[PDB]
């Protein structure tokens, strides 16, 4: 209260100096049921592919790219990257992917990489060191060539077909041996929906299909219509949402909130004080629940006296006697029945001429403000 | 069509004509006031930013205008208090009324408390059912029961006590003779008012009965109460649908910003989210601001009305309702007030030969109070708002010099008893 | 020929619940009381968009074509019911005039007593798809009276679309930018609208 | 504590002046509230992007304070027209207005001047020890009604 009025001394009242706000306690994710995955088996688990002289296109959309799966499964010998590392990767989008393949000799596979050298990177199977992605390559001595060697095949503009005939076999060093390889780059063939389990009656953050907020999620009997998502209130504010995992509403209220009000006496009187979370529910923070919010540190009263500081809602608190704060319902004035009936007058035998104050403000401190000089001096 | 300022009446005036009223109807008109707002306050950080903190560190730089929005909208909602409680705690006791209900003929059960009900009267009980993002509404300090407990004690005052209960402590006095009082204060001689008490409690109880038909029949009498709380939800709403208002920024979805764009551009365009937001806060605390205004003007016409009409005889032409004012009764409603003011209307006229003076032995006559009429063969004085004609005398009248200055005096017997 | 086309071709602008409440919005709608060019067929102009209807009793009309060319050049909209499913995919396409019933590729998809409504648009590379079934009583005119129609389809494929045709008692009008207000019930289903643009009341 | 209504329209105007004043310290986006950092570090062109961010502040800052400043000056001639009301009626007059003249029967009252205001004496007859009384509207004599 000191900071709130930048003052040592505070005189009594009840003063607003903070707005308590229920903290979220958790992060909630909603994406539906997980479908529709990129089918990499043709380029990761098939045993051929087409000739490091003649490389070969591949692309993907309406569907989930499996990234973290590919870059945590050992089907992949390594993996470099030109744009972003698979990590963020696994967490991409595009409207679609465009991406190439090829299989050679392990050391003709190297030679076609992104921003490799080679007949392959010049012509045949050509990739740029500035592509917007990654490339990975795997061992293949057990199926992309004979025992004779891979004498069948090709060896060696982007993503297409510098080149001859391939020369690959199984009993070869490590550059000669059979391998296969790709290479790919960037709303249609974004990376998975991670999801979370659901949290009810808490203050959580959420996410649902990518809208956002804070707010205590509810089970609600609000009927969407099979296509409808979201609900609003009259002033467009988000009110209830559809679980895309299991198609029940969830009515959204706010996480609690509302002015800390403190209650004090005046600070030559006391260093004692209440305070008032207004509109709170003392559920969701001496203790007092009011019709105005939940007072705290004041003593509820059923005695009832004249107005001190005003709470609301009819409560008012004084500080009294041995001593601390009291909050009571006030009194309106001593009750009196009139003493009335058809035939009964009371005349007054005497009188007090009553000298009364009334104070009027009349002038403000005239001001005059040269605005050039306030603004710019 | 070119409109009627209303139907053309020339009076029938001459020199020597008067029409004095020979009846009266007893009137009561309603008067409604608002008294106060809906008491807000708005978490203007939470307002603005929606708990972003990005945004919360942008609005420091704004300095004191996110606290002195908070400090305006807290003085209107202290002030509504104020308003609220200038109107009914007139009264220092809560005067309350006896079990028996010996008021002269006079009805008072519609207006008066009803226990089975808070415990509001029905006609307050018909007012009270006519009227229907970090914004907060914050209580009244009054709850409807307590301002229901101040219009039951203003008004047990006002039926047992007459105007005593302000100037002083509460006096008793018969509602017959509180009545023979109000008429006394409009120039009406009070056996006006015991002769013709039956018929005059029977067109109060009739125009009371009135009330409670006009408040059933239509809501449109509740206009002005309903237009307040109708501008707040307005106020209200406006101020929530410029959430979505993008004010040149690339989404006013805030995460949106935070999420689409790099920290340097995604301040730029969070200060125009910022700037908007903000704009249109001070633009619904100024209107507030402004509209508090408007109805503490309302307010303090609602205290003087009490003041004057309900604790005292207003004397005041028409502010008291039209007719020369007996009294009123205050009723509460949803946030305002209703005074049910009781006014004499006069209704019957008839046309009579009328006099300044009357000359006897030379010496020219005057009414001490009342007017000289004639019924066309004899003379009387009469008082000015009911006909009631008396013989002239040297008791009704007073002598001043002699008949030659008086423009249009005529000549009769004064009868000297 | 043309005929009035009263109150109809309103849809779900969004896919949001609202309740016992009025939502004034912009979108691609037919105007109320607009003149519905009737058919007993030629290729049509797609312009803002088209709404599409037919009165039935028979399952002869089946599918729709979009382009540019709506042949060869180009990317090409198909779509067809064949009652096993509706059928879609966007193909460089070709064919004579129009397929009947004798009663590269980069994209597809699968899933008088009555009439058939639809609305079909293209807005941010989405071709979008809402529709509406209902029994009716008249034979020759679309029915005065009110049904929102609600989505089916919403293709992200980015395709140009400028011309239409359809394939085989049948209505296509244009929706147009106009502001409608829109009677949401407790239910939150549409059950009346105001074309603001219509008339001073409307306004 | 008589005098608050006096002394808070005194706070009211020395708050607003020093919200005014504090409001120049403000940054509202520019690389510093000091107009002079702005004018030395920068050249024209970078600082008058800067400075129009000071000027657009401190303008609606000015904004607020005469808006306010002009419903508050609404508020206390409200108050002057009350008070030149008072003393026409209720110190040149003998007012018949119930509750207009302090709580009481009035009968006269006294100007006394305070700083950006005025105080009446508001001299008031109460009555006071009353007795019970029985009473009638009228009384019969010779079978005719009298009336006081
Ligand atoms: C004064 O006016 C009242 C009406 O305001 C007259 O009262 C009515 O009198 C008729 C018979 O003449 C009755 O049918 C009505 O029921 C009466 N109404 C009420 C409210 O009582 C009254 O008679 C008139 N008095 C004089 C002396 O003219
Ligand atoms: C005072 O007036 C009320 C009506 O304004 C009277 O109560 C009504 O009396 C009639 C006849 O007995 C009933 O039909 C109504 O249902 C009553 N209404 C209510 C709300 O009770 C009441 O009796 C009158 N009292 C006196 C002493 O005259
Ligand atoms: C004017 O008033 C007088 C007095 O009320 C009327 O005179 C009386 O008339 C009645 C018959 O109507 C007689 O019984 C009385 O003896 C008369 N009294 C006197 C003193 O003469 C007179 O008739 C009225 N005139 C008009 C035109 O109404
Ligand atoms: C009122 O009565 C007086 C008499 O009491 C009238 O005075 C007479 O007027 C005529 C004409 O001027 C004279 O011839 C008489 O000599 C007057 N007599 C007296 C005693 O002065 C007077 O005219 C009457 N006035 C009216 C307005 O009727
Ligand atoms: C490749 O085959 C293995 C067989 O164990 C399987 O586990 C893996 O999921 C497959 N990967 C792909 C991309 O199909
Ligand atoms: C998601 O999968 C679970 C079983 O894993 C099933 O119970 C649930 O109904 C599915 N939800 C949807 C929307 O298909
Ligand atoms: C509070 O203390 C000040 C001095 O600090 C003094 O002037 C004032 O009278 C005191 N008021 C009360 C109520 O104690
Ligand atoms: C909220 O407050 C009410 C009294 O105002 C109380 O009955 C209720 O238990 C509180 N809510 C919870 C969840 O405790
Ligand atoms: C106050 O009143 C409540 C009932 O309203 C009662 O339970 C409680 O014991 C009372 N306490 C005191 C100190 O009177
Ligand atoms: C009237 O009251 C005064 C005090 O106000 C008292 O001194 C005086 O004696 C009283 N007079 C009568 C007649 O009661
Ligand atoms: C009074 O008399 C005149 C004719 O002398 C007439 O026009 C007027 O209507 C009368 N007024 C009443 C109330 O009788
Ligand atoms: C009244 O009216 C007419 C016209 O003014 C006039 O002849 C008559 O003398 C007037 N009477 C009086 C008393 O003025
Ligand atoms: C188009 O509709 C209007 C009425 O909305 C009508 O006057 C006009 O004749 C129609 N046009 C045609 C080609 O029928
Ligand atoms: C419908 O189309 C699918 C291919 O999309 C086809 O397999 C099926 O046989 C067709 N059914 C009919 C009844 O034509
Ligand atoms: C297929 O695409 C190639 C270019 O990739 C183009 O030359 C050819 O004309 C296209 N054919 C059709 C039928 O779209
Ligand atoms: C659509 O047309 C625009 C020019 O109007 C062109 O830039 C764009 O590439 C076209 N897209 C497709 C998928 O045809
Ligand atoms: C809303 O739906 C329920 C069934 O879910 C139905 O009983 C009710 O009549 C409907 N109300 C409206 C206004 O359509
Ligand atoms: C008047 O008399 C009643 C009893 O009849 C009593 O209760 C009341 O207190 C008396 N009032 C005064 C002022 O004496």
């Amino acid at each position: 209260t000191k900071c709130t009025l930048k003052s040592f001394t505070v005189e009594k009242g009840i003063y607003q100096t903070s707005n308590f706000r229920v903290q979220p306690t958790e992060s909630i994710v909603r994406f539906p049921n997980i479908t529709n995955l990129c089918p990499f088996g043709e380029v990761f688990n098939a045993t051929r592919f087409a000739s490091v002289y003649a490389w070969n296109r591949k692309r993907i959309s309406n569907c989930v790219a499996d990234y973290s799966v590919l870059y945590n499964s050992a089907s992949f010998s390594t993996f470099k990257c030109y744009g972003v590392s698979p990590t963020k990767l696994n967490d991409l989008c595009f409207t679609n992917v465009y991406a190439d393949s090829f299989v050679i000799r392990g050391d003709e596979v190297r030679q076609i990489a992104p921003g490799q050298t080679g007949k392959i990177a010049d012509y045949n199977y050509k990739l740029p060191d500035d592509f917007t992605g990654c490339v990975i390559a795997w061992n293949s001595n057990n199926l992309d060539s004979k025992v004779g060697g891979n004498y069948n095949y090709l060896y060696r503009k982007p993503f297409e077909r510098p080149l001859q005939s391939y020369g690959f076999q199984p009993t070869n060093g490590v550059g000669y041996q059979p391998y296969r390889v790709v290479v790919l780059s960037f709303a249609t063939v974004c990376g998975p929906k991670k999801s979370t389990n659901l949290v009810k009656n808490k203050c959580v953050n959420f996410n649902f299909n990518g809208l956002t907020g804070t707010g205590v999620l509810t089970e609600s009997n609000k009927k969407f219509l099979p296509f409808q998502q979201f609900g609003r209130d009259i002033a467009d504010t988000t009110d209830a949402v559809r679980d895309p995992q299991t198609l029940e509403i969830l009515d959204i209220t706010p996480c609690s909130f509302g002015g800390v009000s403190v209650i004090t006496p005046g600070t030559n009187t006391s260093n004692q004080v209440a305070v008032l979370y207004q509109g709170v529910n003392c559920t969701e923070v001496n203790v007092f629940q009011t019709r105005a919010g939940c007072l705290i540190g004041a003593e509820h009263v059923n005695n009832s006296y004249e107005c001190d500081i005003p709470i609301g809602a009819g409560i008012c608190a004084s500080y009294q006697t041995s001593q601390s704060i009291i909050a009571y319902t006030m009194s309106l004035g001593a009750e009196n029945s009139v003493a009335y009936s058809n035939n009964s007058i009371a005349i007054p035998t005497n009188f007090t001429i009553s000298v009364t104050t009334e104070i009027l403000p009349v002038s403000m401190t005239k001001t005059s403000v040269d605005c050039t000089m306030y603004i710019c001096g | 069509y070119t409109m009627s300022l209303g139907a053309e009446n020339s009076v029938a005036y001459s020199n020597n004509s008067i029409a004095i009223p020979t009846n009266f109807t007893i009137s009561v008109t309603t008067e409604i006031l608002p008294v106060s707002m809906t008491k807000t306050s708005v978490d203007c950080t939470m307002y603005i930013c929606g708990d972003s903190t990005e945004c919360s560190n942008l609005l420091l730089q704004y300095g004191s205008f996110c606290t002195q929005l908070n400090r305006a909208l807290t003085g209107i909602a202290v002030e509504q208090d104020k308003n609220t409680q200038e109107v009914f705690a007139q009264v220092k006791q809560i005067y309350k009324t006896p079990p028996i209900k010996d008021f002269g003929g006079f009805n008072f059960s519609q207006i008066l408390p009803d226990p089975s009900k808070s415990k509001r009267s029905f006609i307050e009980d018909l007012l009270f059912n006519k009227v229907t993002n970090g914004l907060t509404v914050l209580p009244p300090l009054l709850t409807d029961e307590m301002i229901a407990q101040y219009t039951s004690a203003l008004l047990a005052g006002t039926i047992t006590s007459g105007w005593t209960f302000g100037a002083g402590a509460a006096l008793q006095i018969p509602f017959a003779m509180q009545m023979a009082y109000r008429f006394n204060g409009i120039g009406v001689t009070q056996n006006v008012l015991y002769e013709n008490q039956k018929l005059i409690a029977n067109q109060f109880n009739s125009a009371i009965g009135k009330i409670q038909d006009s408040l059933s029949s239509t809501a449109s009498a509740l206009g002005k109460l309903q237009d307040v709380v109708n501008q707040n939800a307005q106020a209200l709403n406006t101020l929530v649908k410029q959430l979505s208002s993008n004010f040149g920024a690339i989404s006013s979805v805030l995460n949106d910003i935070l999420s689409r764009l790099d920290k340097v551009e995604a301040e730029v365009q969070i200060d125009r989210l910022i700037t908007g937001r903000l704009q249109s806060l001070q633009t619904y605390v100024t209107q507030q601001l402004i509209r508090a205004a408007e109805i503490r003007a309302s307010a303090n016409l609602a205290a003087t009305k009490m003041s004057e009409c309900v604790l005292g005889q207003s004397k005041r032409v028409d502010f008291c309702g039209k007719g020369y004012h007996l009294m009123s009764f205050p009723q509460s409603a949803p946030h305002g007030v209703v005074f049910l003011h009781v006014t004499y209307v006069p209704a019957q006229e008839k046309n009579f030969t009328t006099a300044p003076a009357i000359c006897h032995d030379g010496k020219a006559h005057f009414p001490r109070e009342g007017v000289f009429v004639s019924n066309g063969t004899h003379w009387f004085v009469t008082q000015r708002n009911f006909y009631e004609p008396q013989i002239i005398t040297t008791d009704n009248t007073f002598v001043s010099g002699n008949c030659d200055v008086v423009i249009g005096i005529v000549n009769n017997t004064v009868y000297d008893p | 020929a043309y005929t009035n086309s009263f109150t109809r071709g309103v849809y779900y602008p969004d896919k949001v619940f609202r309740s016992s409440v009025l939502h004034s919005t912009q979108d691609l709608f037919l105007p109320f009381f607009s003149n519905v060019t009737w058919f007993h067929n030629p290729v049509l102009p797609f312009n803002d968009g088209v709404y599409f209807a037919s009165t039935e009793k028979s399952n002869i009309i089946r599918g729709w074509i979009f382009g540019t060319t709506l042949d060869s050049k180009t990317q090409s909209l198909l779509i067809v019911n064949n009652a096993t499913n509706v059928v879609i995919k966007v193909c460089e396409f070709q064919f004579c005039n129009d397929p009947f019933l004798g009663v590269n590729c980069t994209f597809e998809y699968v899933s008088f007593k009555n009439l058939r409504e639809f609305v079909f648009k293209n807005i941010d590379g989405y071709f979008k798809i809402y529709s509406k079934h209902t029994p009716i009583n008249l034979v020759r005119d679309l029915p005065q009276g009110f049904s929102a129609l609600e989505p089916l389809v919403d293709l992200p494929i980015g395709i140009n679309i400028t011309r239409f045709q359809t394939l085989l008692a049948y209505y296509v009008g244009y929706l147009q930018p106009r502001t409608f207000l829109l009677k949401y019930n407790e239910n939150g289903t549409i059950t009346d609208a105001v074309d603001c643009a219509l008339d001073p009341l409307s306004e």
